[PDB]
């Protein structure tokens, strides 16, 4: 079932959304540590983790939402429609978390700066590793978009069913890719508390 | 030690993930048998 997957697909966006804030709450310690404000960048970077977080929960939400409605209806065979909502919705998920990375990758970005050499102890495989992930993930979220606008059209006539498992995978592989991202940025909060604190 | 125990907290959400990912994969690989 495409629907019981989209539910998966929804429970992952979720861990990883808490795993993220377990980052924000990481690099927000080690800013306090080695930093003079929300000068140079700081106080936006802070507003705007909240502004994407408000964002994320109330995706998440609507995301639920829309859950328990497909289930409802999985006896009544008619909702190509509302798993294409589905589908829609995670993608929007997916791209706000990805903006909500792209700020701890900067935000460890601005702190490594400081303090650490970015040629040494693994930094500059991280910087590609990074880079490569975030091109990598963008390129998933450009086709997804591409994706999601077909099959909103191939709903109209008669079935699109491949473009729905196609999308899936698509979704699929960026949720992976940002866990990739997500690890990266583990590892490098975790050398800079190693070194600061 | 509060940074181990969130060393904790991320080392075990990052191992439902996986396993998640494990369902997801071993879903999309029945999906590929409409295709």
């Amino acid at each position: 079932g495409i629907v019981q997957q989209q539910n998966n697909l929804l429970r992952a966006i979720e861990a990883q959304q808490h795993l993220l804030q377990l980052t924000v709450w990481g690099i927000k310690q080690l800013q306090a540590r080695i930093l003079s404000g929300g000068s140079g960048g700081w106080m936006e970077w802070d507003r705007e983790i909240n502004n994407y977080t408000s964002l994320i929960h109330s995706l998440i939400e609507e995301s639920q939402n829309q859950q328990e409605k497909n289930e409802q209806e999985l006896l009544g065979g008619s909702g190509g429609s509302g798993i294409v909502q589905q589908q829609n919705n995670l993608l929007r998920a997916i791209e706000a978390q990805q903006h909500l990375l792209q700020l701890t990758v900067w935000g460890i970005k601005q702190l490594q700066a400081r303090i650490l050499s970015g040629g040494s102890g693994g930094w500059m495989e991280w910087d590609r590793e990074i880079n490569n992930y975030t091109s990598l993930i963008h390129s998933l979220i450009e086709e997804s978009q591409n994706q999601q606008e077909k099959n909103e059209q191939e709903l109209l006539g008669g079935s699109g069913g491949s473009g729905i498992v196609q999308q899936q995978n698509n979704l699929l592989r960026a949720i992976e890719a940002q866990q990739h991202l997500l690890q990266l940025t583990v590892w490098g909060i975790k050398q800079l508390q190693a070194r600061i604190l | 030690x509060t940074w181990e125990a969130w060393d904790r907290a991320i080392a075990e959400y990052a191992a439902r993930i996986e396993a998640l990912i494990r369902a997801a994969q071993e879903q999309q690989e029945k999906n590929e048998a409409a295709l």
